[PDB]
RNA sequence: GGUGCAUGGUUGUCGUCAGCUCGUGUCGUGAGAUGUUGGGUUAAGUCCCGCAACGAGCGCAACCCUUAUCGUUAGUUACA
RNA sequence: GGCGAAGGCGAAAACUUAGGCCAUUACUGACGCUUAGGCUUGAAAGUGUGGGGAGCAAAUAGGAUUAGAUACCCUAGUAGUCCACACCGUAAACGAUAGAUACUAGCUGUCGGGGCGAUCCCCUCGGUAGUGAAGUUAACACAUUAAGUAUCUCGCCUGG
RNA sequence: AUUGGGCGUAAAGCAAGCGCAGGCGGAUUGAAAAGUCUGGUGUUAAAGGCAGCUGCUUAACAGUUGUAUGCAUUGGAAAC
């Protein structure tokens, strides 16, 4: 199949009483509650819109920026994805100046090829603290700088677990004239995605499933093996 | 208040520009009155060659000098006059009988001591050159030589009374407090209509380090 | 791009001890043919600042379509209590204005205007609002085709 | 001989401080902010971490001498 | 927290009664709306009128202190604060945001009313609040109770 | 500031409530058509002006033509 409906399972309900009435027009008319419960047929349309046009990007020659900002489930899991798919992953967001400012880039990008040299290249002379500081600038620049920290070229699309969760992602986002989709959920401003997608993500296996099959719609645009959407097995893992 | 440590890096981490050992207290002084009347006489007579600097040693009433100049072709000159010239003005101005040997070596990149840098970018200030454009030139002349960091600065009189209104120029590396620098640092006293006008600069040689000694 | 500059003013700020003598520039880019913008800069001499708001000013290019030789529809464009007013002029005056106004008109690819200032003679919300005037105009097709009726109008 | 508000150079006050400046760009409608800030951590912007931020530079430490144990070097007019 | 037209309403107890909140195709069938003029009310000082005056402080007066205290300290201390009457009818009566009217993301609170039901939760509508969308003040910010949106009427407004 | 502006802190909402002069009004329908359009005529002057021409050397100037311009008197319309 592709961006089957039976993924579209668990993808309801969040931390209540705090949630965007504009989201009410997107995902459903949500009860006085703030019953966070998303529809599926929607969710599951937009979701498969969002699969097929980042395809047809990435064919393109483009990039699916792969962003992993969450407590520790979205992080580990998008490195899961950059280790299947051949994308960019985020450990720690960049703190901002990545793409309007191309030399923030790439000062950064080489200062972690040349700290990478230099412990490969000396460890006799240097003493413990020296070490730590070899190390802590290694962490450093690549926690400062997660999407560019070996790589010079701009992302041509990126994700993110929430388009209101990191202001630097949306500011190198909107510098580009790229189709910027991410994963909405109902206390999520929907002003800064193309393609909304209601979904939860408190849910772990309704991120998981949502975050796998991009990984799927980007890796069939790059001619490589997809899993979800044709396996019909839905993955249980907790959010650690 | 504005000091560079250029004194403590002369001489212990580098050379001295006159350097001579001597066994009397007396004639030190006699000494240093008469080889600085021959360095400003030999940087005044000669900026087409740009002269970095000159070496003066001092031994009983014995005066040897060494020249080192950035462009060195213009010392020597068209047909070797200028040379000549040289000798004979050196040879007369040490003494009847003094004894004086010179050879001439080069430097890289020749244009890093301050002091022709100084001379240069004075002359551009008063040389139909505005005070930006001026600034650029002296900011080409060392960096095109091959030299590291600039400061660059110039105070005195806009031809007025305001002391608020001027421009300054640091580019890179610029330790004013490490001794192992490598820095040059020189001062033109520029004569203009409305009084004397200060042109500073301080030029990286190169950031040196593991060469902390006399050489 | 003529990239040309239509304002500069010295603004300076209270730090520890002195005051921030410098003057800001502010450029006006355009192409006549539509594309026009404007950017600000910093600096302490002329020529770096004039290049520095060049370069912001070419940063950003808007394009403005031709109706009478002037801007499509009247509209008094409004910014921080200050509005200037922009209208199709027809062609049977000229640009009528300021060397600032009139280089403003020109460089949006307009041949006259009428025009009409209302509030404080400040000139950065004078900038400001002309520029939010100009470039607010409506297009006939874009009109149509969201309105329900699309054909031209 | 003054005109040091004509100045060069010169040092001193704060204070050798505990911070400082500058670019890229972002955020403000402009003054401006940002980073450069803040939690841990120092004499220090010392670094980490987090934050439209990214870094470049200056001041304290940094080479320098000065200082101490040992080993060692040449050998008197030393030591012995 | 509610109400009262502002002025305001708190030891309790009763009465007259303005007015209120909730939902009514329910009734006249526009009877409407405001408001220059016009009607009434209007903190309070302080005025005199009759009592008591518990207490105190304008004023006044001593000791300080001061460059000097009838300023900050206090003691003595009247008008007055108290009440009955008028008049004073001004207030920071300013939300420096008019009255009548209808509409504009939400969210989290409260009170009152209607329904319901161990309580309750809950829904309805108002009142009473806010962050903030949109919208609107240069800006500060308001923002379903606007400084948002719009109709009728009036008052205030052009340099010190 | 109808054209062509404000009333929270850079004029500011009346001190509060009620009201007329005066002002405007919810829906349907009919009379009437003042408001409304419409059909016209009279006159609103030649000189003046808009468009046009002539001559004064050329307009300055002078002359000149279609045109201005406001009332009344006239067939209607029902949208309020």
């Amino acid at each position: 199949s592709l961006a089957k409906l039976g993924e579209m399972r668990t993808h309801v309900g969040m931390v209540k009483r705090y949630w965007n009435p504009k989201m009410g027009f997107f995902i459903e008319p949500e009860r006085k509650h703030n019953n966070d419960h998303f529809v599926l047929e929607l969710q599951r349309q937009s979701l498969q819109t969002a699969y097929n046009y980042v395809k047809e990007v990435a064919q393109n020659n483009g990039q699916i920026l792969f962003v992993g900002t969450k407590n520790d489930y979205v992080k580990k899991l998008v490195n899961n994805i950059a280790k299947r798919v051949d994308v960019a992953f985020i450990t720690q967001r960049w703190l901002g100046g990545t793409l309007t400012n191309f030399k923030t880039l790439s000062i950064s990008i080489n200062k972690l090829n040349k700290l990478v040299e230099k412990q490969a290249e000396n460890a006799a002379d240097l003493t413990k603290k020296e070490n730590l500081m070899l190390s802590r600038e290694i962490e450093r620049l690549e926690k400062f700088f997660g999407g560019v920290k070996s790589l010079k070229r701009l992302p041509n699309l990126l994700i993110v677990d929430d388009p209101v969760y990191e202001k630097n992602a949306v500011a190198e986002a909107n510098i580009l004239r790229i189709p910027v989709v991410a994963l909405c959920n109902t206390n999520t401003n929907p002003e800064l995605v193309d393609f909304i997608i209601p979904a939860n993500n408190h849910q772990p296996q309704s991120t998981c499933l949502l975050m796998n099959l991009l990984a799927d719609a980007v890796a069939e645009a790059k001619a490589m093996p997809t899993m979800f959407a044709y396996k019909p097995d839905e993955e249980i893992q907790i959010e650690i | 208040q504005k000091v560079n440590s250029n004194g403590l890096r002369f001489g212990i981490n580098k050379n001295w520009i006159s350097r001579w050992t001597a066994n009397s207290h007396a004639q030190t002084a006699k000494w240093l009155i008469e080889d600085e009347k021959i360095r400003n006489l030999f940087f005044v007579n000669y900026r087409n060659a740009q002269v970095s600097n000159v070496e003066i040693e001092r031994t009983q009433a014995t005066v040897d000098v060494f020249v080192y100049a950035a462009q060195p072709a213009f010392l020597i000159g068209s047909e070797n006059k200028n040379i000549q010239k040289i000798t004979k003005q050196i040879k007369q101005i040490i003494g009847r009988t003094t004894n004086l040997d010179l050879t001439i070596n080069e430097i890289g990149s020749p244009m890093l001591s301050a002091r022709i840098i100084a001379r240069d970018l004075a002359n551009a200030i008063e040389a139909r050159v505005p005070l930006r454009t001026a600034m650029r030139q002296s900011l080409i002349k060392v960096l095109k030589a091959g030299a590291n960091g600039i400061k660059v600065l110039v105070s005195g009189r806009l031809n007025g009374a305001e002391i608020a209104r001027d421009k300054m120029y640091i580019e890179g590396n610029m330790p004013l407090s490490t001794l192992r620098a490598d820095i040059d640092y020189a001062l033109e006293k520029a004569q203009t209509t409305y009084g004397v006008i200060g042109v500073k600069v301080w030029i990286n040689r190169g950031m040196i380090y593991t060469k902390g000694l006399n050489r | 791009f003529e990239e040309r500059i239509v304002k500069l003013k010295r603004i300076s700020k209270t730090t520890k001890g002195g005051r921030n003598m410098r003057f800001s520039v502010l450029v006006v880019v355009g192409n006549r043919k539509g594309k026009i913008g404007y950017g600000i800069a910093k600096a302490l001499e002329v020529p770096n600042a004039i290049k520095k708001a060049i370069k912001a000013a070419h940063n950003s290019l808007h394009t403005i379509e031709i109706h009478k030789g002037s801007i499509y529809h009247e509209v008094i464009g409004r910014s921080g209590a200050s509005r200037v007013l922009l209208k199709p002029a027809p062609q049977g005056t000229g640009i009528i204005a300021g060397g600032a106004i009139r280089a403003i008109i020109e460089l949006a690819g307009y041949s006259d205007i009428y025009t009409k200032n209302l509030g404080r003679n400040t000139p950065i919300n004078m900038i400001h609002a002309t520029m939010d005037g100009i470039l607010k105009q409506l297009s006939p097709r874009r009109v149509a085709i969201l309105r329900n009726k699309n054909l031209n109008e």
